[PDB]
């Protein structure tokens, strides 16, 4: 089947149409890279059902590039767009540069995402802000980052780790609150936990009118 | 009408940086959403290479960071600052203990003390010279503005380079010697009392920038000190 | 049936001290009202001079005290002990700070550190030798029983000589390194566990005496160490 | 007049029959030394009225010799007796030795009075224990010192500074308590403050049957 831009289900392995190497999982066969849903809160969202429509000509702002695994795929999806990946920890970042080196559509921003104004003169108006940051003020960083660059009628996907926000409070009530707190700026499109793949996260798709 | 984009300063025109996009890249300071597409305003400046160049730039700074964090020289400095104050703590509670003995008897051992204190007040002036040597190499843009002494303490109080580089300008004019240490800078110290606070804010703001440029560029940029001295005169 | 009177040991008989009434004077240890008149039992030992001699004795010790308190040498020692531990405190939090630097870089300054630590671990072994020199002169009877090291700490923890000389034997086997320091003495350490406490009590008791005899006599008295070793064997 | 052993009232100056010098007040005229009631809680008690009968052949235990001013006089009173003066502070004691040097009936005990057993093998059975110690456990030291040496049917005089015992409590209530606390061992003979001379002390005369 075909669910996304360059997203298919070879036999039963989620993969993206690419002509690039294995950044993490040597899962690369004839023009496709296996997207390990166990190493990507995104490949998981896709499998959980809800997907993301979008043309390759997209301007992406990724908040939490990390080592660059979930990123490396988005780069295959948006092959005719550009990715401004931000990550502030050098450890993982060291591994990130290897991706941006191999690929030519990812822009490295080694700055603190917590304060967008700091790099506000680099990021253009983006069509979507993907966030996979695990910190207490998650929704804040996702909000302020939207103000600055999320072009009106743009969409965002944000991964959330209940505990990241509330140390001791039922994942349900934490997800109950956060969704409400984030509603005030975005319009919900879907939320759903990645239960098998990530027993603590839940994806929220939305956009600001 | 000053905007700081990665290639230059827009207002309606455009002034690029002398083969230094890496600098303004680290300098793209804007405190409020832009009313234009940096991308477009940039297409109307750089050819189609826009992206290629925007990339080569974002890659250079990224590497320097990973380059320093491989050397961990900034760590050496923190340990250094943390040892200084310590070496200093003893110098004192050992003068407190000697004048204690000395208030009683002036033995031929109270002397061995004095020399050992001295020998120790030497290591202090030895470690202080060290933080200067590195700080001038691993963190010029900063040492430049406040001076090795101060610059290095922020780094230790911050913890590390990357740990500091993400500090707000407000936490900087405070994190000081646990009226932060930046408050003792001449430009601040020689003002009135109420308007000096408006100097810290600017110094802190530009200092945080110096910190970033040091960590990702490694090379000085007098545009920094410049702004500070100027904004200083303005204070009258 | 052992009674300790200022001239000797009564039971029904009498054994004077070899021209040392000054010693037993400081040693007249009895934990319960006497059932006789030391004065009478003494008249039946010394001529009529009883009082004259009882006086010349009470005067000698009184002078020695005032003699020492004029020299205040005991003070020199307290300051000395208080400096030691201090000098020692730094030796440590300066090894904690060096292994801190050293965990990162092994610079040509971490070396200057090592030597300075060493030079400092020297002054420590220098001050420790000092407390020994004095303690053996200003406080033999004590250094003898527990050893300079310990003996001197009690004095510092006590505050001064006269301040210590009035401490109960119970506060002595406790005042220790704030199971007092007297508990680490061999005679105590090499017993069972429950009967060692009965050693401290005796050691402490006789130590308080040593302290008094040191302060008023200045001269050793092996009757002290004697009792301790003996009472020690008894422990089986 | 004549109130005591060698105590008279020259014109109006309290004095003791002596042939010795001035230890503190050069108040020495033809065989008499002026007893400065302002420098002696004892000369004050005498003036306040209540006195002490006693033959020169007395055995005295003084707890608080101090510099030796109140003592130097007692030595004139008990000229055919002996005084075991105890003081543990060297400062004042330094001045004391000068008295015991001049006079030949005072015995210096440079020990802590708080624990009599320590010098129990020096002090004989005494006929009276004079105490002028200013410390919280006053009455205790006076008691234990009595057990050890105060011969049955012996008498004691003890000076008390209310504040010495109770920091903040009306001098009356403090003196109220102490007297009660000391009754349990001694038989009261008289108490009275030295109001003009010592605005904080009160003397209690008593003995144990
Ligand atoms: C849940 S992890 C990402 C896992 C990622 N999907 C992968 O496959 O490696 C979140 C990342 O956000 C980054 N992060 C957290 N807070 C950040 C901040 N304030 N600024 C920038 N990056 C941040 C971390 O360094 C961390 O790698
Ligand atoms: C109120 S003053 C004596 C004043 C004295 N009548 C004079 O004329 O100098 C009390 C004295 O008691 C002494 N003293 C207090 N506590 C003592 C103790 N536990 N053992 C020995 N002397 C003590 C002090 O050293 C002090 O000099």
């Amino acid at each position: 089947k075909e669910l996304m831009r360059n997203v298919y289900l070879l036999d039963d392995t989620l993969v993206t149409k690419s002509k690039y190497g294995s950044h993490y999982g040597e899962k690369v066969f004839d023009g496709y890279r296996e997207w390990v849903p166990w190493r990507s809160k995104l490949a998981a969202m896709i499998l959980k059902g809800h997907r993301l429509k979008l043309r390759g000509d997209e301007r992406v702002l990724y908040l939490g590039a990390a080592s660059g695994t979930t990123v490396s795929h988005l780069a295959d999806i948006v092959d005719e767009g550009i990715i401004y990946a931000v990550e502030y920890s050098a450890k993982p970042f060291e591994k990130l540069l290897e991706l941006v080196r191999e690929r030519n559509n990812i822009i490295p921003l080694l700055f603190d995402a917590s304060k967008p104004w700091k790099y506000s003169g680099i990021v253009e108006k983006v069509d979507l802000i993907y966030q996979d940051i695990a910190q207490k003020n998650q929704i804040e960083i996702l909000k302020a980052n939207a103000e600055f660059f999320l072009k009106e009628k743009g969409e965002v996907v944000i991964m959330v780790k209940a505990r990241s926000i509330d140390s001791t409070a039922e994942p349900e009530e934490v997800f109950k609150s956060v969704l409400k707190e984030m509603e005030g700026d975005f319009k919900i499109v879907k939320h759903g936990s990645l239960m098998p793949y990530h027993r603590d996260h839940i994806f929220i798709h939305a956009y600001r009118f | 009408l000053r905007y700081n984009l990665w290639f230059g300063v827009y207002d309606g025109k455009e002034i690029k940086l002398s083969e230094n996009f890496e600098e303004s890249f680290l300098k793209a300071e804007n405190p409020s959403p832009l009313p234009f597409n940096v991308s477009e305003v940039g297409a109307k400046a750089l050819g189609k290479d826009y992206y290629r160049i925007l990339r080569k730039t974002a890659l250079a700074v990224s590497e320097k960071m990973v380059e320093k964090e491989l050397r961990r020289e900034d760590r050496y400095v923190v340990a250094l600052v943390k040892a200084l104050e310590e070496i200093d703590e003893s110098i004192n509670m050992l003068n407190e203990k000697l004048e204690d003995i000395r208030a009683v008897k002036e033995s031929e051992i109270t002397e061995k003390f004095e020399k050992k204190i001295r020998e120790l007040r030497e290591l202090r002036r030895d470690v202080e010279r060290e933080i200067e040597e590195v700080m001038e190499k691993i963190a010029p843009n900063m040492t430049e503005l406040v001076g090795a002494k101060v610059a290095a303490k922020l780094l230790e109080r911050a913890g590390s380079m990357e740990r500091l580089v993400r500090l707000p300008a407000s936490k900087i004019q405070v994190i000081g010697a646990e009226h932060g240490i930046i408050f003792l800078h001449p430009f601040i110290r020689t003002l009135p009392k109420a308007k000096r606070g408006k100097m810290a804010r600017f110094l802190a703001a530009k200092l945080a920038i110096a910190a970033k440029i040091d960590y990702f560029r490694g090379e000085i940029d007098e545009s920094l000190y410049e702004s500070i001295r100027r904004r200083y005169e303005e204070l009258r």
